[PDB]
């Protein structure tokens, strides 16, 4: 919504600056967007008149004028311009101006013959940009005035951003209205007399849907001047308004609809068929816009139709060949209400949106109507001619909307507020506001008024009441309340701690988008089909993520484009896997995942420059996993993944659950996305680690303890973790420390097995052992490792 | 093409993860609690005079709570704390209620049992405003206990005395032995000791609090004997990563 | 639960959050769950005002709907965007580089 | 991250005010963000607010 | 329930918790420990050699007499008592305030709150993959330059 300064000025003109009166707007609930000027600052120019044009004697383009301003002579002044003649009245910048962009006006030769000034245009005062040719002023201007003063051009168009609620704000008078209750002064209201019908003519029109529209207001107005100009004091107020200067048809339903927002439309009488048939519209029916796009409507949407076809989308857009042309000579003019539920929607779902859809959604005054349509009969009469039929009124009393009669309780009103305010300045604001307050004992009762469409419970008026008396003017108050501690629960791990343990680690947190390009997730998860956005912002951000890598491997790609290929990052988010039988067809887990690449370390002057291999990324994880105290019961086991190394890959299991993975990147994924190098990645299940062993004190030994190594051959293919996992389960009496120590693989060891170098600690709480069952039980876990690895001892 | 597999069930290459002291962890949660309720944690220095120790908590020379306090002397003046006074009889002058401040620090006795230690921990409980009730350090307390131990647990409020607080209270919880267990230590702030700080008791009122780390973490997590928090022994440490 | 507590809360975060005893007002506005409704600017050093809360309290049938009775429970909401906050914090000028994820711009927070 | 520090710094903010954090998925229906809070279908919220819509 | 009003607190993002502090080295391999205030004179008078300490006219032994100038007294008295039970390998620190007389400071001494450690043994536990080298004085500052940089003024640090 914009509109003109010295407009809103016409109806209330408090006695307050510009940015005091935008503050002001603000306050009242209506964001200003900005203020802005309507013109360049210039001065020195004047209106003028041309007294004679002739013939540029060197120059085909240009005229050679003289012009009056009022002064003691005439000035002599060359211009280009294709609309220059002599009966004009001009604007002329005299020699001692300056226009915008301090263009200084001095006397000059153009082409040989001499200028005194120049002859301006739209464009060279900051106006607008309309430089098809000079400006052309109404004859009656006044020679010696000064622009400014004519045209008023010290003025301020503000914009406004109004919410769905205070539908009423979207004219200057509804603007107005409210900037009368803040400073508590009267509305003044033109004088909008009825034209008074002086012609027989009428059409039939029957409304067919009255809940959708209760009124409907029609007018013939026969012979009219189509092409006749717009007076400028009308093309100003448009253009100051947001809106550019068409045709005086649709010039006069533009202005009707800015000063009291009202919309309005113009038919062409003669191309109308029958009558007006107001009707919700046929499923499937089409119907051609204005601009030539067609629409095949719903049985949801109303339109305004004739006896054989449809003519526009109703309250929402006109039609194309229903509309005013330019050799039409008797319109007909809409003016009705239409209920706000039966036009919203309907311009979205065919991407329309118009200064009439805009206003009937939200609600248009349903006492308005008539008023309306008399100022638009006048200023069109006023402006093309001709003469108007009688007002054909169509009207349901009863599906109109009705004024809400709401009770206003003192008790509710210092509850939600908490701030005291007179009785008599609650009864005066309601009342301002157009309630019908009657006050009662410690209660009031207003009836909001026709124009209000956002009052209709209790909480209303204290938003009201609260908004005029003024929010910076309520004082605050700390919340009393209760101190109650809640639940907390010991054995709960923080998500906070996990990640200060990688940020201890190396790592860096990172936010990647949710939504990932699926032609890079395809490759690092085939032939899984992913949750898919219709419509949305991007095609490589169309596809919910099943996990956190495609995202994390974009961002070390981003950043290795930036001549940085060590990348330590990690994340932590929803992943987005279908499924049936999960809520909404979708199960959303907080996954936590990261990734790692290039040298272990930054360049050091005595740390080896080696690349990150696989355990580096796990020893960072059973830091991870340490926080729980179940890291005696996670297991390493190598599971396929298509995006990670087959021998390097790894499944971490958690007492039988797996909890996500870890490995190196596929060297053919490698390839792709051309990752600089070997990179690891992992991604963990969060809501399966999330809970950590709370502590139980045992008792300590007081007695020393006994050290024995082992060297067990096995396959190649024998897990580690299942032997060491194996001494420590079989010897729970006394084996207290179970430690690999040396892995061999070579000479000595038969090709396929390795040996592995395993030490025992052993130690009680009640006495001192001795090699008589140190061997015994160091036994009896060789004799196990036998049993489930056939293992040996070397 | 080239197949680099390895076992991934080694041990990776890391450094085994720290643990806090027990007493800390212990600590932390406390302050955590009463966060969450607007108690901020103050700070202060161990050494002591007479009367920022004694003579603010209505405790005057003579009292028999003095020498008969188990406490550490320098001077007639100076001495090792015996509780986290000093800190909130300097608060209570710096600024009018309202307060609510939580006092930890270490503290100093003289005996050395299996239950008790010539140095130990204490957490100190403070809050002063207008419409404080007892039925308040019930209810404060009470939530306290519950989530300290996780447990609708079994307790009772039982009549004591201090110097610096009437009506005083010692609470404790049915231990798991059948008997009962005293603790910690309450009351609503004695008239005396918000007059010397300027507070005036009849517009403001508050109650304190005290208990024991090293008493509560033997409750908590199982720890036989008191002597095994300061030997710091790194296979008993290590239990409470 | 009444708007001088809405205001007094907000007015104790803005502050805490700035570490500044800076300007602020109050606008009403709309959300369809509050009424009234408002939203918190703040003047930064550029002179003009920012937007940065939006608050209200809570409609009655948002009550309603769940099981609580407006006429004997109230409360205020309040919402806000962390990037808008974060900008105005540290000085961050395109909102774009939250989500690039430069290296060389994380750094900066360590 | 430099949100996650706001976020937490907030968190500790109201912490002090018995503010309990509560999380939930990403993926709504429409009566958790549009009709438990006044918005019905015919509102305009549910697309001045620019929304991602699977069905 | 306690009825009050719900106002914040002071908080001030420059400040670096100990917290923060003790949660990094616990991620560096560090346990936390607590020792007594008083210590044995005779020990601290070989680490701390010439340093008049705060005494205690009546302790509980005079073994336990003398308040700590520095908490290395401590600390390496811990050391050997893990180290007299097998445990070669500590990574252990403190955080406590240290009493060095003063006579500008409030009660003739001055009370500073300090944070302390010490490593020794190998640098990690025998690993299969790692070799068995003990620890230097570039392991330890390591360390101090992860704790320091958590005031993001780690640059404008000597050594
Ligand atoms: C109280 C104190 C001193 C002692 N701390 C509270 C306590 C209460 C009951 C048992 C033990 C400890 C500080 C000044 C105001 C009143
Ligand atoms: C659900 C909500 C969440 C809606 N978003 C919060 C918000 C409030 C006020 C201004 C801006 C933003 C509001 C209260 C009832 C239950």
């Amino acid at each position: 919504m914009k509109f003109s300064e010295l407009w809103l000025r016409e109806w209330v003109n408090p006695a307050i600056d510009s940015d005091a009166l935008a503050n002001q707007i603000t306050m009242a609930g209506l964001e200003v967007d900005g203020v802005e000027p309507v013109a360049g600052s210039f001065h020195g120019v004047v209106v003028g008149e041309v007294v004679e044009c002739a013939q540029h004697p060197n120059a085909d383009k240009l005229r050679v004028t003289k012009v009056n301003v009022g002064g003691d002579r005439l000035l002599d002044i060359v211009c280009g311009a294709p609309n220059c003649r002599q009966g004009l009245r001009v604007a002329v910048a005299t020699i001692g101006a300056v226009l915008p962009g301090d263009f200084k006006i001095k006397a000059a030769k153009l082409r040989g013959e001499p200028s005194e000034g120049m002859l301006c245009s739209f464009s060279e005062l900051g106006i607008s940009d309309d430089h098809s040719g000079i400006i052309e002023l109404p004859a009656d201007a006044p020679i010696g005035t000064d622009i400014r003063e004519y045209l008023k051009l010290d003025d301020n168009t503000i914009e406004i951003s109004v919410t769905p609620n205070r539908a009423d704000c979207l004219g200057i008078i509804g603007v107005a209205r409210d900037v009368a209750v803040l400073n508590q002064l009267p509305l003044v209201q033109p004088e909008i007399v009825p034209v008074g019908a002086t012609i027989d003519d009428t059409l039939p029109i029957t409304v067919e849907a009255p809940e959708a529209c209760p009124r409907y207001l029609g007018r013939v107005v026969k012979g009219i001047n189509v092409k006749a100009p717009t007076p400028l004091w009308m093309k100003e107020k448009l253009r100051r308004c947001g809106i550019r200067s068409i045709d005086a048809v649709v010039d006069v339903t533009n202005y009707v609809l800015l000063e009291l927002g009202q919309p309005m439309h113009a038919f062409d009488k003669d191309r109308i068929e029958g009558g007006i048939v107001v009707r919700m519209a046929k499923e499937g029916e089409t119907l051609v816009l204005l601009d030539g796009t067609e629409a095949k409507l719903n049985a949801d949407t109303l339109v305004i139709a004739d006896h054989n076809k449809a003519l526009a989308m109703g309250g929402i857009f006109g039609g194309e060949h229903s509309g005013v042309n330019d050799e039409t000579q008797n319109v007909l003019l809409e003016c009705a209400f239409f209920s706000p539920l039966s036009i919203t929607g309907r311009a979205r779902r065919h991407g329309l949106h118009t200064d009439a859809s805009h206003r009937y959604e939200r609600g248009v005054d349903p006492a308005l109507q008539h008023k309306a349509m008399e100022r638009a009969t006048r200023l069109l009469i006023d402006i093309c001619g001709g003469e108007a039929g009688p007002v054909i009124d169509i009207t349901n009393e009863a599906t109109l909307p009705k004024r809400a009669t709401i009770t206003l309780r003192r008790s509710k009103l210092d509850r939600l507020i908490g701030h005291h305010i007179a009785d008599e300045q609650v009864t005066d604001i309601l009342r301002r506001l157009g309630c019908e307050v009657t006050e009662g004992k410690d209660e009031w009762q207003a009836v909001a008024p026709s124009w209000r469409f956002d009052m209709e419970i209790e909480e209303d008026l204290v938003e009201e009441v609260a908004r005029v008396y003024g929010y910076n003017n309520i004082p605050d108050e700390p919340v009393q309340a209760s101190l109650i501690m809640g639940t907390h629960r010991e054995a709960d791990l923080s998500l906070k701690r996990v990640k200060t343990l990688l940020n201890d680690k190396g790592y860096q947190e990172v936010i990647t988008y949710s939504f990932v390009d699926p032609k890079v997730q395809q490759m690092i998860h085939p032939g899984v089909e992913a949750l898919l956005l219709p419509s949305p912002i991007s095609v490589e951000m169309s596809a919910m993520r099943l996990s956190l890598w495609t995202g994390l491997l974009a961002t070390v790609v981003y950043n290795q484009n930036r001549q940085q290929n060590r990348v330590r990052i990690f994340e932590s988010g929803l992943r987005f896997v279908p499924d049936t039988q999960a809520p909404l067809g979708i199960r959303q887990d907080l996954m936590l995942a990261g990734v790692i690449c290039g040298n272990r370390y930054e360049e050091h002057w005595n740390l080896a420059k080696e690349t990150v291999d696989f355990y580096d990324l796990k020893g960072d994880l059973e830091s991870v996993l340490d926080l729980t105290g179940k890291l005696n019961e996670v297991e390493f086991r190598a599971e396929a993944n298509p995006a990670l190394h087959p021998g390097q890959s790894a499944a971490i299991y958690l007492k039988g659950e797996r909890i996500g993975f870890v490995g190196v990147v596929h060297p053919e994924l490698e390839r792709k996305l051309d990752l600089n190098g070997r990179t690891l990645v992992f991604e963990l299940e969060w809501n399966k680690l999330a809970d950590r062993v709370v502590p139980q004190a045992r008792e300590i030994s007081r007695f020393p303890a006994n050290r024995r190594d082992i060297a067990v051959v096995v396959a190649e293919n024998v897990p580690a973790a299942d032997i060491l996992s194996e001494c420590k389960k079989v010897g729970v009496n006394q084996v207290v420390g179970v430690n690999l120590f040396d892995v061999y693989r070579g000479k000595g060891v038969a090709e396929g097995y390795k040996s592995l170098a395993i030490s025992l600690i052993l130690q009680d709480t009640s006495r001192t052992l001795e090699e008589e069952e140190i061997a015994a039980t160091v036994a009896k876990c060789v004799e196990a490792l036998k049993e489930r690895f056939q293992a040996s001892l070397r | 093409l080239a197949a680099e597999t390895i076992d991934v069930s080694l041990p990776g290459r890391r450094i085994e993860n720290g643990g806090l002291h027990p007493v800390t962890r212990t600590i932390d949660r406390i302050e955590s609690f009463f966060g969450e309720l607007g108690f901020t944690v103050a700070t202060g220095p161990e050494i002591e005079d007479d009367y920022h120790n004694f003579d603010a908590l209505n405790i005057p020379g003579h009292h028999p709570a003095r020498a008969d306090h188990d406490t550490f002397w320098f001077d007639t003046t100076r001495l090792l704390r015996t509780q986290t006074s000093g800190v909130q009889i300097r608060t209570m002058k710096a600024q009018q209620p309202p307060i609510r401040i939580i006092a930890p620090g270490r503290v100093y006795r003289n005996d050395y049992d299996q239950t008790h230690t010539p140095m130990f921990h204490q957490m100190e409980g403070l809050i002063v405003d207008t419409n404080i009730s007892f039925t308040n350090l019930k209810g404060t307390l009470h939530d306290f206990l519950r989530n300290f131990f996780e447990e609708d647990l079994q307790i009772r409020f039982r009549p004591s005395y201090f110097p610096f607080t009437e009506p005083s209270a010692e609470v404790d919880v049915m231990g798991k032995n059948g008997k009962w267990l005293e603790v910690l230590g309450c009351g609503m702030v004695h008239p005396n000791v918000l007059r010397n700080v300027g507070i005036d008791p009849e517009v403001y009122s508050g109650f304190a609090f005290g208990m024991g780390m090293e008493r509560l973490t033997m409750l908590r997590y199982g720890v036989t004997d008191l002597r095994s928090f300061f030997e710091n022994d790194l296979r008993f440490l290590k239990q409470f990563k």
